[PDB]
């Protein structure tokens, strides 16, 4: 498929975020590239307004899920690549338990050969020394699944997942993500069966950058969909394996 | 050339895991999960006299010692499952012979598979027929099984697919717990 065709090789990526959280204005510029064949993303983000008023891990989700590896017997479910090159709108509400909430609107489209993500963010009701404005979050990310359901109503998909951000305390800050995705340029898109995205993110620093910044490595893969006899022999084996490991 | 090495000429490869498990179950006398030197010599003594070649027990000890040196990977004095699969020349996992998603092609493959492991032609998997199937099935999902685990594995497998609770796995039972018509 032509959309599926655009992610054959390595695609350069550009990301621009402009945010408003409890009055503090900031901007983030992101460069990198994505390799959908491997579900890989390497990106460097830089805050252009000096110090960032929120911790970097709270922005990983907002700062392009069209680079996910879809197992080829799940290509029918690849919605983010079926909306290309015209692109889609990604709207999110992120509720931080016992704290404020981000609401983001984003356009992800092809501008030439470059995949571009332009985001406006509004954070409100945050607490000045909650873990966000107090910069109390640890510099890492925890892997999890991202659950995807169809939304025939809006010709898009509803997505929902919870991330957990560690604190120095050994505590955990819970962020409840609610998001919808809609094609920008109209046309035929693929609305998928219920499935999830297994994503893991590593956060590093460029030793040579004095600006506030985040280096990001990301791996995303689709799963949760279903055949021949050996695969039934396999899951019988996996269930036998599971049972032996319990009694031990 | 050299004495010994006769045994490799005497060794015809094994196509089936069931027959390997019969030999394994036969010479692990203490059910320790490994093959000792004493037990290996018992296996070699019987293997030779079925071919009616004749060996004084002096060179039976000698050739047993030679085989331990060669195939005991970690020199602990014990051969494990794959140390003996090498000796008996067991070939590739039979289950690797198998895309068929149709309901009738899967029944066709299930017949070929159950025919392979039902050597006894009883219509039910029993004894080393379970072990052979368990070995080939487990090695599709994890590195490799230990000899001590197979008594655990058979117990677990029966609690999954023994619907009538008689101690053996009939054809219909294996078909049902694989999810087949
Ligand atoms: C245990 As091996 C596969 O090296 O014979
Ligand atoms: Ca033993
Ligand atoms: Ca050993
Ligand atoms: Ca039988
Ligand atoms: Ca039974």
């Amino acid at each position: 498929s032509k959309g599926e065709e655009l992610f054959t090789g390595v695609v350069p990526i550009l990301v621009e975020l402009d945010g408003d959280v409890n009055g503090h204005k900031f901007s983030v510029s992101g460069e990198g590239e994505g390799d959908a064949t491997y579900g890989k993303l390497t990106l460097k983000f830089i805050c252009t307004t000096g110090k960032l008023p929120v911790p970097w891990p709270t922005l990983v989700t907002t700062l392009v899920q069209c680079f996910s590896r879809y197992p080829d017997h799940m290509k029918r479910h690849d919605f983010f690549k079926s909306a290309m090159p015209e692109g889609y709108v990604q709207e999110r509400t992120i509720f931080f338990k016992d704290d404020g909430n981000y609401k983001t609107r984003a356009e992800v489209k092809f501008e030439g050969d470059t995949l571009v993500n332009r985001i406006e963010l509004k954070g409100i009701d945050f607490k000045e020394d909650g873990n966000i404005l107090g910069h109390k979050l640890e510099y890492n990310y925890n892997s999890h699944n991202v659950y995807i359901m169809a939304d025939k109503q809006k010709n898009g998909i509803k997505v929902n997942f919870k991330t957990r951000h560690n604190i120095e305390d050994g505590s955990v800050q819970l962020a409840d993500h609610y998001q919808q995705n809609t094609p920008i340029g109209d046309g035929p898109v693929l609305l998928p069966d219920n499935h999830y995205l297994s994503t893991q993110s590593a956060l590093s620093k460029d030793p040579n950058e004095k600006r506030d910044h985040m280096v990001l490595l990301e791996f995303v893969t689709a799963a949760g969909t279903m055949q021949n006899l050996r695969e039934e022999i396999k899951q019988l084996g996996r269930e036998v394996r599971a049972q032996l490991k319990a009694i031990e | 050339d050299e004495n010994f090495l006769l045994f490799f000429r005497l060794e015809t490869p094994l196509d089936n895991s069931v027959e390997f498990m019969q030999i394994w179950r036969k010479y692990d006398a203490d059910s320790s999960g490994f093959i000792s030197a004493a037990e290996l010599c018992n296996f070699l003594r019987d293997l030779f006299l079925h071919h009616k070649k004749n060996i004084s027990e002096a060179e039976l000890e000698e050739y047993t010692s030679t085989m331990m040196k060669i195939f005991d990977k970690n020199k602990d004095g014990r051969l494990d499952l794959n140390d003996l699969a090498r000796i008996l020349a067991l070939q590739e996992n039979f289950l690797l012979q198998f895309d068929a998603s149709s309901t009738e092609e899967r029944k066709r493959d299930f017949e070929k598979i159950f025919a392979h492991y039902d050597v006894s032609k009883t219509g039910a998997l029993e004894g080393p027929e379970v072990d052979g199937f368990v070995k080939d099935m487990m090695e599709l999902v994890q590195p490799s099984i230990s000899g001590v685990d197979l008594d655990k594995f058979r117990e677990i497998l029966l609690r999954h697919c023994d619907v009538n609770k008689d101690g053996k796995i009939q054809k219909s039972e294996l078909a049902l717990c694989l999810g087949l018509k």
